[PDB]
């Protein structure tokens, strides 16, 4: 279902738009663009990054213990 | 009242800021998940609040689309954050719970 | 012992869909056996070429 | 053959360690390796089955 | 929060549906038994001893 | 009236890809639904062309697969597109499920539950796929797997022998697996349509988890082209894999013909089951291992009952985000461990990671939602 004209009630909202043939597809692409990705990165590192390094560490340690274990000195 | 309450209050303020709905000009109640109780409370809102709530959601979905965010001064400030829905939601729940009590006897 | 007969079947077993089902399932079990043996024996009589001969060859094992 | 903690058998799929009698000692294997029905017809021959 | 379904009416409801839930289970059982030919369960039934021993 | 809107056949198209009101803010993460759509068709098309030369007999199975790569014109790409597409199908599948979890999309019960059936089905499908070339890994993979079912009390031995068609993974077993691997993707498709049917009752969710009726756009310029750009990105990934590293995700041993006497020291699944494999062998029990193996997948059906937060998405929930990323990180660990022998480090870390997987989904994530509600005074 769904349709358009039966979704919900909206009042007093104007929407100015401009035709795609009158504007640029990539406005300040590098100018405003890159700052935004850095800002999006800041916003999320502390939530995405840590779990992963914990694995990165568990992975390298895990490998070292295993390979070092199949060796032996006395007895 | 003292040191402790402010500490729980500042922890709450901290979560709020971290939660980040404020950055999209949203208010806490604009983020509530819509179940029946909630759908009814939205319905019961007065004209003004209802209209303001749609503009906020629209402002946010738009921002969320181009993955931008509002200038810092326009973020909603914690505890200037009017919980407009709460009293309505509370009553709708209270009404449902009474129906539920009656349904047991 | 005739009008009251299908009447009892309905009263005691067909009214509820519970019993109705239970009865056809209990009824499927016995029927399977009775139809199988009963039809095997009809297939058995019209023939007598297969393993009726078994009595001979075997036993000597 | 000749692998594992018990000098018998080792199953690489989930870590089943067996001894020289075929008994399970480590890992998730529920029973000992099945001993087939067998007999010796002489000092140099064995008929399994 | 399933405390919504706890009260006298629901307790009356449960009882009214027991003979039915019980008879549905008898249907399911015999139905399972007869369909797989449950050796263990079947061998006890008087007739239907089509597995001799 | 129009033609699109009124015609019985076109209506369906119109209501699903043209005038469908879509949220204006869905991001890549929403592309994996169409990408799974493409992967499904790609798997069917290359899958059919392979079936035009493949033989389902142990005598010629491997040879026919070889016949395809050397002799059949362009048989090799078709074969690698198939193989690599199966992996692409799992990368997309995993993005899709994860997207649903992070964003609260699972609240659409029927859609999601149908999605679980779709996951199981392509899994059952891909497992049978891998056995077809009759390589050492095909046979021993087929062996290790099916035999799990023998842990089911009183019925397990008869069940395993029933699907085997003997006492081993033999002739009967290969042909069998061909037939099921042929019919399964069609059934998947009928289910993908029912999936999309239920999805249509509400329309899509979005990153904020807040309703978007207030700002919907037609699927008609916006998401047709965004799906297009995205399929092109799926092609890049797939083609990069097949035209430069066709065995990278493959096991060099499935290249040695099946030998029912030669057990490779290796013995591991295709990467997409490695996490479940790790969970399975973490348990020093036959029944429990397979009981928990199953539960590591069927748990997706418990997720909606464990939603505890007053918000739908995770966009506004930090504590929950951390727990989510720890789930993904824990799933890397699980696959990594699953691809490693059951000797030192590996046993105890893969054992604890298994506990964590279930502690996370079953206890930690819900508890976080309650805490978050509380911090918000909700
Ligand atoms: C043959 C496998 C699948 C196909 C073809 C399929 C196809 C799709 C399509 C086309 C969409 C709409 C666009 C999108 O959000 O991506 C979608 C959304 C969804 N699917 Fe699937 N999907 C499949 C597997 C799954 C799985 C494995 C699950 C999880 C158990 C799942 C649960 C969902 C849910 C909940 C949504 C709604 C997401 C939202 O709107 O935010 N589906 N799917
Ligand atoms: C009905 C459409 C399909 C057909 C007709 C089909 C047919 C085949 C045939 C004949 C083989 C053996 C040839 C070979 O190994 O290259 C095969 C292998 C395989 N297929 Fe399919 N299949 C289809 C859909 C799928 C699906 C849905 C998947 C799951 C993503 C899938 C994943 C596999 C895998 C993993 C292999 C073994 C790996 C390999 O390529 O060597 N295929 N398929
Ligand atoms: C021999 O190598 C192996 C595979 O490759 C052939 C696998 O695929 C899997 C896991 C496969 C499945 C289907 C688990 C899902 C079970 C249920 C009930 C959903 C394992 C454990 C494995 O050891
Ligand atoms: C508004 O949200 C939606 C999208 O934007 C994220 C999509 O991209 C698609 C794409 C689905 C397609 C092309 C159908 C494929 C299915 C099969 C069986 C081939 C759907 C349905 C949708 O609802």
């Amino acid at each position: 279902g769904r349709q358009f004209g039966h979704l919900t009630r909206v009042r007093h909202v104007i929407t100015y738009s401009l035709s795609p043939f009158e504007q640029r597809a990539f406005p300040h692409y590098f100018s405003k663009g890159i700052p935004n990705v850095l800002r999006r990165t800041r916003a999320c590192i502390l939530r995405v990054a840590p779990p992963f390094v914990a694995f990165y560490l568990v992975y390298t340690w895990g490998t070292q213990e295993f390979e070092k274990s199949k060796r032996k000195n006395p007895a | 009242v003292s040191a402790s309450s402010r500490w729980l209050e500042g922890i709450r303020k901290w979560y709020y800021n971290a939660a980040g709905f404020n950055k999209l000009g949203l208010m806490r109640d604009d983020t509530i998940h819509e179940n029946d109780d909630v759908k009814e409370a939205i319905r019961r809102l007065p004209e003004n609040l209802y209209d303001d709530r749609v503009f906020r959601i629209k402002r946010a979905l738009d921002l969320s689309m181009r993955q931008q965010i509002l200038p810092k001064e326009q973020w909603t400030k914690y505890e200037e954050d009017k919980s407009y829905l709460e009293p309505y939601l509370k009553e709708v729940i209270r009404e449902r719970k009474e129906r539920e009590e009656w349904a047991k006897k | 012992v005739a009008p009251t007969l299908t009447a009892r079947l309905y009263s005691l077993l067909f009214r509820r869909t519970s019993t109705f089902a239970l009865t056809i399932v209990v009824g499927a079990l016995f029927f399977e056996r009775a139809f199988d043996q009963g039809a095997d024996a009809i297939y058995e009589h019209i023939n007598e070429g297969k393993l009726w001969k078994h009595i001979k060859h075997k036993y000597e094992n | 053959a000749n692998a594992g903690d018990f000098g018998g058998y080792y199953c690489p799929c989930h870590g089943s360690h067996y001894d020289a009698s075929g008994r399970i000692r480590k890992g998730p294997a529920p029973l000992n390796l099945e001993v087939p029905s067998y007999e010796f017809t002489s000092d140099d021959m064995v008929i399994v089955g | 929060m399933l405390t919504r379904f706890l009260g006298p009416r629901y307790r009356q409801l449960a009882r009214n549906w027991v003979p039915t839930a019980q008879l549905w289970g008898a249907v399911g059982a015999v139905g399972l038994v007869w369909a797989t030919d449950w050796r263990l369960i079947l061998d006890w039934v008087p007739y239907i001893n089509g597995k001799f021993k | 009236t129009n033609i699109r809107k009124s015609h019985p056949l076109m209506k369906i198209v119109n209501n699903a890809f043209i005038d469908l009101p879509a949220p204006s803010n869905i991001s890549s993460w929403w592309n994996f639904g169409s990408l799974l759509g493409i992967c499904l068709i790609l798997q069917i098309l290359t899958g059919l062309f392979l079936a035009m030369h493949y033989t389902s007999d142990t005598t010629t199975a491997f040879s026919s697969v070889t016949h395809i790569c050397r002799d059949v014109n362009y048989g090799w790409i078709i074969r690698y597109m198939h193989a690599n597409g199966a992996s692409m199908f799992f990368i997309c599948l995993y993005m899709h499920v994860g997207r649903g979890l992070y964003y609260g999309s699972y609240t659409f019960l029927e859609t999601w539950n149908i999605g679980v059936i779709l996951l199981l089905t392509v899994m059952a499908t891909a497992f049978m796929g891998y056995v077809l070339p009759w390589g050492q890994m095909s046979f021993w993979g087929a062996t290790v797997i099916t035999n799990l079912l023998s842990a089911i009390p009183y019925i397990g031995t008869n069940l395993v022998e029933w699907i085997w068609g003997g006492f081993s993974v033999d002739k009967a077993t290969l042909t069998r697996f061909f037939a099921f691997h042929f019919i399964l993707p069609f059934i998947i498709m009928a289910i993908a349509m029912v999936h999309l049917l239920f999805l249509h009752e509400t329309g899509s969710n979005n990153p904020t988890g807040i309703s978007s009726d207030v700002d919907k756009i037609p699927f008609h310029p916006y998401y047709t082209i965004k799906d297009i750009l995205g399929a092109l990105l799926l092609i890049l990934a797939l083609m990069l894999l097949v035209l430069f590293a066709p065995d990278l995700l493959g096991d060099p041993d499935n290249y040695t013909p099946a030998n029912p006497l030669n057990t490779p020291p290796h013995i591991k699944p295709e990467w997409y089951f490695l996490f479940a494999y790790a969970i399975l062998r973490s348990i020093p029990n036959k029944l429990g291992g397979v009981l928990a193996l199953a539960f590591s997948i069927l748990i997706l059906a418990l997720i909606p009952l464990l939603h505890t937060s007053k918000q739908r998405s995770m966009m506004f929930r930090p504590l929950s985000q951390c727990l989510f990323w720890a789930l993904v990180a824990d799933l890397l660990t699980l696959t990594w461990i699953g691809g490693q022998p059951v000797e030192h480090p590996y046993i105890t870390i893969g054992q604890l990671a298994s506990v964590l997987y279930f502690l996370l989904i079953l206890v930690l994530m819900p508890t976080a939602g309650t805490i978050e509600n509380k911090l918000l005074k909700w």
